[PDB]
RNA sequence: ACGAGAACAUGCGCGACAUUCCGAA
């Protein structure tokens, strides 16, 4: 799905109405902090202290999309800010680590089409 | 082959930025409290030696060069200057 | 049937061997060796000093005179035992000139030669390519020259090739109405001349020495590049000499030098049965894994996919090397995720944006990956410092 | 006599060497494993006389998931490289390929269709001269890797205590290992002795060609009769003793020239259990017992 | 009677462990052939247990009995038969969450004296948190030589978990430690309730 | 009988340390654990490229086997024939847990994205660049191991340890630093002589 | 009395040299 959504809004090249790597560094630098923090603790469910701080998360991807335009773009035609709920819904490493490989992909099929 | 090691204190008169409001300054994550990076002072100091990779032979050796087939390392080694305690 | 039968009564005296004496002689042994030969590891003929065989002291006594004279001289004296109470050796036109005066019933053999005046020798055509013998400095070392590499990898390449149903070809090939002993011993010509003395032609100018034509078969040990190279001119020229209606499969192995040379022709020989798998017109390069056709490798391996590789990467600063690495291991896995990774580390690869979908559409599809993994792979090996 | 089936699944690479480190084989002849036996039977301070005079074992032959493997018989086949490059024919196909029934493409199949582990080469170095002012020496080992379901059998003829001596042997033998590297590292399985309930149906039959099924060869008396119209592949079997107690330099036994396994003879003979020690301190046994396993050709 | 001693455990990875040797890889560990999980050779055990107990002693006679010699005269059988350590099953599912490749490609470079260009190199080393199902097989063959050879074992073990195993372990590889699972002794009526490793 | 001296204790990083390695430049970490580390290769690179400096290099130097002798010795040393074990044997510095959980107070990454740029000369435009630095804050547990081959040695060895480390400890370890990066401080936790009956009590290096 | 038996794929090697988060208000 990560190809196909990077595949749809990829215009000629302006990627998510101007999405760049400098743009999601912002939030990709927590996403990889987080993605430790649930890497070294070996628990089948996701901890409180980063359930709080996935919160966190959410938070920064609105503030992120009132920002700049092209995150926010980025974000909804993702489902990334959805992706990020259903996570806490299940409220599993198993779920968050392959929340963590969609946006890794997300990002990777971003610079392949760039 | 011998060391000599220049410990001291910069005092800021100005208001100082070192942005890495439209650009927050730099600062130690560790502590949050703002930090001059060592880049900072040596290529500061590096272009204003020139001035007053290609430069004279001298500045080459004080700060260091990357020429291929001649390397030099770098005399100088400018730390980061970081918050001081008493201030 | 004539043929069928001869071919079965010899299979017949295969089978037993040995006679009752013959077999009891084998197990009357009065004297335990308690020292052997290095290479042929006997140890009830005498061994001499250097701990040697006679009859290997003798074989490596006609090397570097194989090498160097062109005239194997059957006479009472000579370097390795033959029938008759007789022995070969191998001397120039003089030596050979002057043997055959002293004794009679003295046989002597002409290497690849052109026809010559009145004289008892006997032509035979035997494969001697050895690209080692052109340089001196380099006939010293007769293989072993050709893992010395300003760049690559410095590991031998051993071809072992054999066309596939020969025996078919001669007993079903040749329709009822063309069958016939005259028809047949032509064909038996030109497979016999190709193999004894095109082989030298065809592999003119690459680092290979041939261990053996000879009819059916060949072995070859030289670059582990230069034997690819010339097992594809080699798998086309064979194309053209039979006109199709001939095809033969090789397996090619990657082994350094002081590789052991039983393991370098066995695991070579079952290469080359891999490659007899199926319909038999394959080449199994390296791995059993890379059981690839004679056109795909040729066509789909080497010029679709590894020549742009090396074109691009030759064009930046470093001959890559690290991103051939990386490309590799996401390319040995099947996960989902290692094709995002794989996607990311071409976008960030620096090299042309129309090469990036080519490989990552090569990545897709099964039966294409491999042929670009094996890209990958001889890439590397063509750049090792 | 009762026939015992024993199942050796190996837990690491074997190195079954021809002449050489560096050749990697995937089976041993019986006179290997009889070699084997009598140094676990030594060491164990057991008696030799069941194993020297009543055990008559087979090949160690390759058998994998549901099919046990026989050695190709040397019977004229009435594509013909197709049965030269066969080896081992499964069990519930042998009857039939002494009978006929089995086309080239057939063959081709079965020989594939062995799954029989996968060989290799390591390379190893020997630092020992690197410490007195010298350089490595790197050489090769050559291991054979079973795959999970695979691995070796074979098929043992005894009374009851010389079975039950072999049961005991073979437990010993787990730990020892058989092979060539043993002591580093290459050689370990773990063995099951069942009886053989299809084994027995094979062996019970009774045709008018004999099949052996060990590395075997006859005495003088009895290569009188049975050679006649015999199909056979004599094998060259030779090594150094394997003994702290033979001498005090390794030598070489002298060399003996058994039959292979598969060889077809037209008359059953009894093998010997042939001395090729030379003025050793101890007699070096060489097993060429004849297994026989009757067929209809 | 003869007695065999089965000592099992683990070699818990405390450092990239790199023994040189599926495609091509700048300086490939050893692997095992048919499943390609990295190895731990047996002769790499043995000979870097033995390289470490000559030094300890000091070829003498304790180091020939244990891992066997094959000098004129004296040909001692070797009572250590210390199998190929393969990549145990816990460490594969543990790797597998994670989805942690088994090894990973550590990358140096040399920087040169003479022109202080570096010169990077890259070898294949196996990942920390890997463990091997280590297999060795004492040979009771003096039921008075057990205990001081034992100890001789243990005391190479020790040195080997002070040291490293294959590799250029001197900058930084190769650092392992050992477990013992059990001893058990597998044949004979040796006891092993008293021996222990570590 | 062969002894061996354990220096075990922290690297305290006072600057951003950064130590190159595989995927803007992020630094080397331990598949494992994900955590940034400290080669041993790096330590031990340093600690002899220092020391042979400050013995003194031979010069045309076109090999690391023609040092110094107390560097072949400590270092170790291949030139065919005379090839010399190394003494000591310095291992990968993991990110210790201690630090760990003190980074996990305050919610620090373990790493930072250093900020640089090049004004060039001519054109005086900027060019951006980022490079991963470990945290100020953090400390690696290293492990080191001395081999003693010869008692009579081991007092100027360590005397040559304590200067390399007090070179190292003045220098970088990796990555840019000599503009700020590398920075680090050894915290000996204690030495001993874990196997062998050395008296390693008598025994610095800092 | 297992083509056996002994044998560390091992030794040396910094992912490093130059690089202002800067010009404009
Ligand atoms: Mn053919
Ligand atoms: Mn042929």
């Amino acid at each position: 799905f990560a190809r196909k959504v990077v595949e749809e809004n990829k215009r000629v090249i302006v990627l998510f109405n101007g999405l760049t790597t400098s743009k999601l560094r912002n939030l990709l630098e927590l996403i990889n902090h987080v993605y430790t923090k649930v890497y070294n603790s070996d628990d089948t469910t996701l901890s409180e202290d980063v359930r709080d701080e996935l919160e966190y998360l959410k938070v920064k991807f609105a503030y992120e999309s009132g920002r700049e335009p092209a995150v926010r773009t980025f974000i909804e035609k993702t489902y990334v800010d959805k992706l990020v709920d259903v996570v806490l819904k299940k409220n599993t490493k198993k779920i968050f680590l392959d929340y963590c490989k969609y946006f890794e992909a997300l990002v990777a099929y971003a610079k392949f089409y760039r | 082959y011998s060391k000599i090691r220049i410990v001291g204190k910069i005092d800021v008169l100005t208001g100082l930025h070192i942005g890495g409001i439209a650009s927050p300054v730099v600062r130690d994550p560790y502590s949050r409290l703002p930090i001059i990076p060592g880049s900072s002072i040596k290529g500061k100091m590096r272009s204003l030696l020139a001035k007053h990779n290609q430069d004279a032979p001298e500045i080459l050796r004080l700060f260091g060069s990357s020429q291929k087939g001649a390397i030099q390392s770098s005399r100088l080694q400018i730390s980061d200057a970081f918050f001081s305690k008493a201030s | 049937d004539l043929w069928q039968t001869v071919s079965r009564k010899l299979s017949d005296k295969k089978a037993h061997k040995y006679s009752l004496n013959e077999i009891k002689l084998f197990n009357s042994t009065i004297h335990a060796g308690t020292q052997e030969c290095k290479e042929c590891l006997r140890s009830d003929i005498d061994i001499s000093e250097d701990s040697l065989c006679k009859i290997c002291e003798g074989i490596i006594a006609i090397s570097n005179d194989l090498r160097d004279y062109s005239f194997f001289v059957v006479s009472p004296e000579g370097k390795v035992p033959l029938p008759r109470n007789r022995y070969l050796s191998v001397e120039n036109q003089d030596g050979a000139e002057r043997k055959i005066k002293m004794n009679k019933e003295t046989r002597i053999y002409s290497k690849n030669q052109p026809f010559v005046g009145k004289q008892l020798v006997t032509n035979l055509w035997m494969c001697d390519y050895d690209f080692s013998t052109l340089n001196p400095e380099t006939k010293k070392q007769g293989i072993a020259s050709y893992v010395n590499r300003e760049v690559g990898i410095p590991r031998l390449g051993v071809l072992r090739a054999d066309i596939d149903n020969l025996g078919t070809t001669f007993i079903k090939g040749i329709p009822e109405q063309y069958r016939s002993i005259s028809r047949t011993a032509t064909l038996s010509r030109q497979l016999s001349m190709f193999f004894k003395f095109e082989l030298s032609n065809i592999l003119k100018g690459a680092r290979i020495s041939v261990i053996y034509s000879g009819g059916d078969d060949l072995f070859l040990i030289g670059a582990w590049d230069d034997v690819i190279s010339k097992a594809l001119v080699l798998r086309k020229a064979f194309t053209r000499f039979s006109a199709g209606k001939l095809t033969f499969s090789a397996g090619i192995g990657m082994y350094p030098v002081k590789y052991p040379i039983s393991k370098m022709a066995s695991e070579t020989g079952v290469l080359e049965d891999l490659a007899k798998r199926g319909e038999k017109n394959q080449v199994a390069l390296w791995n059993d894994s890379k059981v690839f056709g004679w056109s795909q490798l040729e066509e789909q391996i080497l010029k679709e996919k590894m020549i742009p590789l090396q074109e691009a990467l030759t064009n930046s600063q470093e001959h890559g090397k690290s991103f051939l690495y990386k490309m590799l291991e996401l390319l040995r896995n099947e996960d989902q995720i290692n094709i995002a990774r794989l996607a990311y580390l071409l976008a960030r690869s620096s090299l042309s944006e129309e090469l990036t979908q080519s490989i990552f559409a090569w990545s897709q599809n099964k039966q294409q990956k491999v042929e670009l993994i094996t890209a990958i792979e001889y890439l590397v090996y063509q750049i090792r410092e | 006599l009762v026939v015992k089936l024993v199942k050796l699944t190996f837990k690491s690479p074997v190195h079954f060497g021809m002449k050489r480190l560096s050749d990697s084989n995937h089976t041993i002849a019986a006179d290997t494993l009889f070699s084997a036996l009598i140094i676990e039977a030594l060491q164990q301070q057991l008696e030799l006389s069941h194993l020297l005079n009543n055990l008559v074992i087979t090949d160690l032959f390759p058998y994998n998931k549901t099919s046990y493997f026989l050695p190709k018989p040397l019977i004229r086949i009435e594509g013909y490289k197709a049965f030269k490059k066969l080896t081992y024919i499964p069990v519930e196909n042998y009857s039939e390929y002494l009978r006929g029934e089995i086309d080239s493409l057939e063959a081709s199949k079965i020989a594939e269709s062995l799954n029989l582990g996968k060989a290799s080469l390591s390379t190893k170095v020997s630092l020992q001269a690197v410490d007195h002012n010298g350089e490595s020496e790197p050489y090769s080992v050559g291991n054979f890797t079973f795959y999970p379901e695979s691995g070796l059998y074979f098929l043992a003829k005894g009374n009851a205590d010389t079975i039950g001596q072999l049961e005991i042997l073979m437990h010993a033998l787990q730990y020892s290992g058989i092979g060539g590297k043993r002591s580093a590292g290459y050689g370990q399985f773990r063995c099951t002795i069942e009886d053989s309930g299809k084994f027995d149906s094979l062996l019970s039959q009774t045709g008018n060609i004999a099949i052996l099924l060990s590395s075997a060869m006859a005495s003088d008396e009895e290569l009188v009769d049975c050679l006649e119209d015999a199909r056979y592949l004599l094998k060259k079997r030779t090594g150094f003793v394997q003994s702290k107690t033979y001498a005090d330099q390794l030598v070489k036994k002298k060399d003996f020239y058994a039959f292979s396994a598969g060889s077809t003879f037209y008359q059953k003979f009894n093998g010997k259990i042939f001395d090729v020690s030379d003025n050793g301190r101890h007699s070096v046994y060489r097993y060429a017992k004849a297994f026989w396993l009757e067929g209809k050709i | 009677m003869y007695s065999k001693i089965r000592i099992v455990g683990k070699i818990d990875v405390l450092t990239g462990l790199h023994i040189g040797g599926i495609g091509a890889i700048a300086s490939p560990v050893v692997r095992d052939p048919y499943s390609r999980l990295p190895i731990i050779p047996g002769s790499s055990i043995k000979g870097k247990m033995r390289s470490l107990l000559a030094k300890h002693i000091g070829d003498a006679p304790e180091i020939l009995r244990l891992f066997g010699s094959s000098q004129k005269g004296a040909i001692q059988s070797s009572r250590l038969q210390i199998s190929d350590a393969f990549f145990s099953k816990a460490s594969q599912e543990e790797f597998d969450k994670k989805d942690l490749a088994y090894t990973e490609t550590k990358f140096e470079n040399t920087i040169s004296r003479l022109t202080a260009v570096a010169n990077p190199r890259q070898i294949e080393r196996v990942t920390r948190g890997a463990s091997f199902d280590f297999h060795i097989i004492y040979n009771v063959e003096n039921i008075n030589e057990v205990m001081a050879d034992f100890e001789n074992i243990k005391t190479a073990i020790h040195l080997l978990e002070n040291d490293y195993l294959g590799g250029g372990g001197t900058r930084g590889n190769g650092r392992i430690r050992f477990v013992i699972d059990s001893i058990d002794t597998v044949v004979g009526d040796f006891d092993s309730s008293n021996l222990s490793i570590k």
